[PDB]
């Protein structure tokens, strides 16, 4: 017995069952001539990819031969019967089903009723004409019908009961979300917007550091061959009810909880070690395609993952089951907040940086999806972009992913609504505390920066792979008395600011301190200047710290490579510049993948007893990879695609993996050179054939031992084949 | 440009009523959504529409109108399980045996207006 | 390298980290006389039960010998220097630490500055008296602290350093949660509920069904010796950080989670199976403690556990901690709504039930928790009770515990805050449908009963075993206008109805129908009557079936053990009634645990096609265990304790598991009997030492492979010892 | 009986607005929650404050005072950071040398009052 459920739950769509090819009612009589009922002897679909189905749909794009069509929409099917239909005389229906155990009433189970119209939002089959033995159908589905692969079946009603169709796997239609219908919660109202945010597969993704904004390609490839098979299959593994997946709300909050595999649990084991032993770097990967199908095939967590890692494949899924979604990276992230609106770092007496104490951290970037749904479980007004942090962050349901939180209400502070909200408010709007932490054992809070968290938010813009700023849709201008009403409202729903930053104030001196550091390439000496400017009559003494740090990407420290003081005397209204050259030699040895480096420049005046405190990041420029292409770029046709590395460094790369990709020209390509020589180049040659037409983008990426981080790119125009 | 929505009964976005100096007034063909209170609906008996701004203000009207409730019916009996009417529905009510309705009939059905039912529910005797 | 973090996740408070006894910094010159500063030669935490600290914070019922006190709230600690302390020039302060990771920016790292005055809301100390060498502190903790055991140190400062004391595990303290403190996010403004929901060890559990109440006993036994430490572990193995702790919606959202295992890593195994195999049946279980302590020692799953098992585990968890929090049972439980407010019944065309498609089940009670807690994160006017379900069902997240949800947020509809309550509105509001199934495939709605779900809320009141109805906490009075200004605030916020009842009218045949079950011992025979009223100068004809059915407590049905048709007319403004026996032969082969029968009667009035349709659940009454005592109550002195059980059944029951228990009376204990022959009586005798004086209870339950969920009490006086 | 407090610029608890008849008019010694919007404060500088219902009504009244904003004044400085001033709290300011506050002084503390502030700053010759 099982007395806790009436029926296992309906959560897997792999699952199938056998339903009834005859249903008998009552005492049916000994030799009943069925054969005066209907009997199906085929079902066509009009599922070519370039027929109307599939055309006025938008799912002629996926490399999949069964039909596929988007909710909310009607379709045609054509029945032929054993004789012609008679309208007075013959009862069927279409049903679709989905799953080990569908119900009417749980939405699993849908019998299509035959209609003289097609009625706005239900399921419904419409005649639209009749010829020999062959009835044409237009269906229509739900708008907020479940999405994945449903079994088709076709059912005649007689006296006797039902007479069903057999399994023929060649029915079987995939019904995915629909941003082109109006009814649809789902639904972008621009062509343009639709046309990026769901049918393109190549995304571009922001890396680096504000002021030296790096960038890399992304193969989504969400239209290849097995990829919506394995976004159900990511669905199936997580074990969610199906009648739960006509929501996009759900179907985000699961998924992305899918996407960190905690345990032998999920897509990806995220890694930020830089060993990456007995597995891929973060850094490899070229494209979320290699990534999800290693996971359909091996069913087990991919190694590695990292917040873009993690964003890329995240936007594949919502693209693929086609949920509208971006990625966007915010630069200088204040990621692990929970809900603290306040970063310390810790001063000695003397002004010096306390590493001891100092161990929050300010990620030079960090990667999150955006998806595009209408939220009815909030009050109005709180649809559009719902952010979706799939790094794993403390929550208030412990470590876990952050959202859909709404950046309508993230932008206004109303972090009261779901779902943890308050944590990616305080990614973005976090001030800086600088804290001296006396001999005493007293903190005194010394300095505030409340400019420097979330300083831009960009994403890929429409229809090119320039950047478009987003930060005013996250937040008001700074300053303004707007995001002092965002803050409040913050405030009054569970942000926190565990220090008052009310002792403290402008400084007395009214001396200003900044300093450069300009952009150099990897292996490049380079100048960093500070700048102090005094706005005041009085003479001043300073001393001043320069500490030089290199880092991960997440602003965690590794090594002190420099370290410097200088003391400068002010006259009145005077100003002093002091120059300082890092040499290659000092970091080269020492540097982490991404090569960023961090610089603090603290100082104390004498004679006031303020403190000056800026920080800055720079990410040293790496060469790009050249991508090159011979014979004719067209489908079908054989192309011979050249990948060219030179090695930056002056010493031996080895273990060099050099990876390919691009959807719709070539499958996920990896090659392996033993060893690279200091000045030295390799080449790698492939013929790839490809299926695509239209602009198509190779992309290309390098990892060894040491370097990586590397990337390439190529725009290729693709003819149509003849 | 249109002020902000004074809506009865009903609400627009919650942070329009932080945020009012910054979004209002409202350029013309700005769309914005409000909803009704329960107990109370638009006058297409919605809970939530929209309205558009216009060189005259705000359109269509921002108006959340009362629910009818089901009628304390004196000697008499209704059909409906409903306490709760939209705008501009109706309702049909019926006689004890030996009574006649304030219209003089058997039945009689009354619509829900913006004041309450179109005519009082009563059976004289 | 990891640049994950600069710091590993501080989320064990069993983590320990080795402070340094001396912390030489800068220069030190050669020779100092570190004994011109003070040495801690002793510490003392004025820590016994008797004594006022344990005394005025409510902790001396704790059978601990450490020091347990309640943040927000002061407290007396001396210290003994080696010489006398000179405030001119000795600097010294406690640190109270936690977990392996402490930091002072996340609260892990305590220093308590010695103060003239304890400000509201701070940490700190005030020497109120000093004598020679020593000095008497009141220590207060922050309102907002964590709870947990910490470490205590005490440093004094030095110009060469810190001296501070070793590790001294006779000082770790224990700080928790504060319902006496106004300050506290628990507080609770009435000492009888602070009395009951949070003094108090022994639960009552209410089952049965809403015309039937059973009650049986649970011992919380929250202060039981190593229940403190169990739940700092069940914390510890949830891997909660130390800084999320402090919060009590965090440690209910957490906590709740912990309690029903998904394969490993959880407290209970939930099972509804009636067979129980290599495990203990969820019946059987007397109290939370023997569940805990297994939890504890085995470090694995206790199998098994159900919906009252979760309950109980959950409000100890919740005591323990400091939490104020109840049990309640809700009566026809709309358990798995997927927040759908409509329950369907499904009927064959003749107006029989159609087992077949009714897989909608109604719980005939369900249990869970209610935790007393301000609620920060959500607006004003949702503080209190919040309701817990530690029992999985599908959410927004997934299959898995819902709350905590604001009681008063339910009341209202108001279901847009989180969590989860969607969820719970729809187990108490949700309606009945009884839906034709007709031959052609159609569904039409025939039936609609609002008044079903949820008819009564229950829980145990205060100083006694009593009942107390808390239904009009949960929903307003039915029928009246605000359970409708409800029900539309909630479908504001996502709340459904799959099905349109607007066409739904009352009948206009005006019959009438209801059914009454007689309650019956468990092998007697018992009455079921059937009454038709027809209001209507109309002559009908009505074709009526009971159905009867054993179904566990659930509502999921086992099979159908009678059915009967009854042709019936009523005459012109008349009135019928039918009777039913139903014999013990009938049942007795069949039933379930909790001994639940379901009966269904629906009716066709053949004239005018209206459908009458009626189900109510009963419980067999299972005799109750005895309990007896001999001797001397009181505290140290022995005590026998015999516990007789009468076998009910026409049958040898077979391995009767007996169980015993009673919080500071006796520890869990069970016996075990081969057989027990029809209708022979076993006895089980002990000798009892109590160690808790006062009123305290007995509590005894029975076990076997064919007769479980039989139960046992008494209330004994338990003198203080001479 | 103390009837529905119309709170300014601030909200009651939110199911009191579906409720109303319900809830209101309310028995003396009763207590209700209130609190201020964004950019406003209860008299005391609190965001949220209990009223009860007394023979006098709802006492104290559910009024929220709006906050005052950072002063544009020139040849001079202001100590203060901060954009919004909370009722009944004050900030600084001072004058470049050669100038004087409203008040005559090197540099003057003035105090947003119930409504507005005390003095305008200001630095004249």
């Amino acid at each position: 017995f099982g007395g806790r459920r009436a029926v296992p739950p309906n959560n897997s769509n792999a699952a199938e069952d056998d339903l009834p090819t005859v249903e008998l009612q009552g005492v049916v009589p000994r030799g009943v001539n069925l054969q005066e009922f209907l009997n199906v002897t085929s079902v066509h679909l009009f599922k070519e990819r370039w027929d109307t189905n599939k055309v006025d749909h938008h799912t002629d794009k996926y490399e999949n031969n069964k039909l596929i069509v988007r909710r909310g929409q009607s379709f045609y099917v054509q029945i032929d019967f054993s004789r012609p239909y008679d309208p007075r005389r013959d009862l069927f229906r279409v049903e679709y089903v989905i799953g080990r155990y569908p119900q009417e009433n749980k939405g699993t189970y849908i019998p299509v009723p035959i209609v003289s119209e097609l009625q706005s939002g239900k399921w419904g089959a419409k005649i639209v004409m009749r010829e020999d033995r062959s009835v044409r159908l237009s269906i229509q589905s739900s708008p907020k019908c479940i999405v994945g692969k449903f079994r088709m079946y076709v059912a005649v009603w007689t006296p006797y009961g039902v007479l069903r169709t057999s399994r023929n796997p060649e029915t079987d239609t995939y019904i995915l979300f629909n941003p082109w219908c109006e009814d649809d919660a789902v639904y972008l109202d621009n062509e343009k917007e639709r046309e990026e945010y769901v049918l393109n597969d190549i995304g571009v993704i922001f890396y680096g550091e504000v002021n030296d904004i790096k960038t890399r390609s992304w193969s989504y490839g969400q239209f290849e061959d097995g990829i919506l098979d394995t976004c159900l299959y990511v669905m199936d593994r997580a074990q969610m009810d199906l009648s739960g997946r006509g929501n996009p709300i759900k179907v985000s909050r699961v998924g992305s909880a899918m996407v960190n595999a905690k345990d032998d649990e999920g897509v990806l084991v995220g890694s930020w070690d830089n060993i990456y032993a007995y597995g891929v770097p973060p850094s490899a990967w070229t494209g979320s395609v290699d990534i999800l199908l290693e996971y359909r095939s091996s069913e087990n967590p991919v190694r590695y993952g990292q917040c873009w890692v993690f964003a890329g494949v995240f936007n594949t899924f919502l693209r693929c089951l086609g949920i509208p979604a971006r990625i966007v990276t915010n630069y200088f992230s204040a990621h692990d907040n929970d809900a603290n609106l306040q970063m310390d770092i810790f001063l000695e007496e003397d002004g010096n940086v306390n590493s001891k104490l100092t161990k929050d951290s300010v990620w030079n970037y960090h990667c999150w999806n955006e998806a595009w749904m209408t939220r009815p479980d909030l009050p109005v007004g709180f649809g559009g972009w719902q952010a979706v942090d799939s790094t794993p962050q403390e929550n208030s349901d412990g470590m876990y992913r952050c959202g859909p939180a709404s950046v309508q209400a993230i932008k206004h502070g109303h972090v009261c609504f779901q779902f943890d909200a308050p944590f990616v408010f305080a990614e973005v709007n976090s001030d800086l505390i600088y804290i001296t932490a006396k001999k005493d054992g007293t903190h005194v809070v010394e300095n505030v920066d409340a400019t420097h968290i979330g300083k831009l938010i960009v994403t890929k813009q429409i229809g090119g792979d320039g950047m478009m700023d987003i930060t005013d849709t996250y937040k008001f201008q700074e300053g303004q008395e707007e995001e002092r009403l965002a803050l409040e409202t913050a405030l009054m729903y569970g942000a926190k600011k565990p220090l008052n930053t009310e002792g403290v104030m402008k400084s007395r001196s009214n001396v200003d301190m900044d300093f450069e550091v300009e952009n150099a390439v990897l292996g490049k000496d380079f100048k960093l200047s500070i700048t102090f400017r005094n706005n005041s009559h009085n003479r001043y003494t300073i001393t001043a710290y320069l500490s030089a740090n290199i880092t991960f990407y997440t602003g965690v420290p590794k090594a002190e490579f420099k370290k410097e003081t200088f003391d400068v005397t002010l006259e009145p209204l005077s100003f002093k510049k002091e120059a300082v050259l890092i040499q290659a030699g000092e970091y080269m040895g020492q540097l982490l993948e991404q090569a960023s480096l961090h610089f603090f420049v603290t100082a104390r005046i004498n004679e006031t007893r303020d403190v000056l405190a800026k920080q800055k990041s720079t990410v040293l420029t790496i060469p790009e990879i050249i991508i090159k292409v011979r014979g004719t770029q067209v489908v079908g046709s054989d192309m011979t695609v050249t990948v060219e590395f030179t090695n930056p460094l002056k010493e031996t790369l080895r273990n060099v993996w050099v990876h390919l990709d691009g959807p719709g020209v070539t499958r996920p390509m990896k090659k392996m050179f033993r060893e690279i020589r200091p000045n030295s180049t390799v080449q790698w040659e492939e013929v790839c054939r490809p299926w695509v037409s239209g602009h198509r983008k190779l992309i290309a990426s390098m990892s060894s031992d040491s370097l990586r981080h590397v990337y390439g790119e190529l725009d290729v125009q693709i003819q149509r084949r003849p | 440009p249109c002020g902000f929505p004074h809506v009865e009964n009903g609400r627009i976005a919650q942070y329009y009523y932080t945020f009012k100096s910054f979004y209002f007034p409202m350029s013309i063909d700005k769309k914005l959504s409000f909803f009704c209170l329960a107990g109370y609906t638009t006058e297409s008996g919605r809970q939530e529409e929209q309205t558009t701004c216009t060189t005259e203000g705000w359109s269509p009207e921002p108006r959340c109108f009362k629910k009818c409730t089901k009628p304390d019916l004196s000697n008499g009996y209704i059909s409906d399980v409903k306490l709760l009417y939209k705008i501009q529905e109706n309702m049909r009510y019926g006689c004890a045996s030996g009574y006649k309705t304030t219209g003089g009939k058997d039945e009689e059905v009354v619509q829900c207006l913006s004041d309450g039912w179109s005519s009082q529910p009563t059976c004289r005797k």
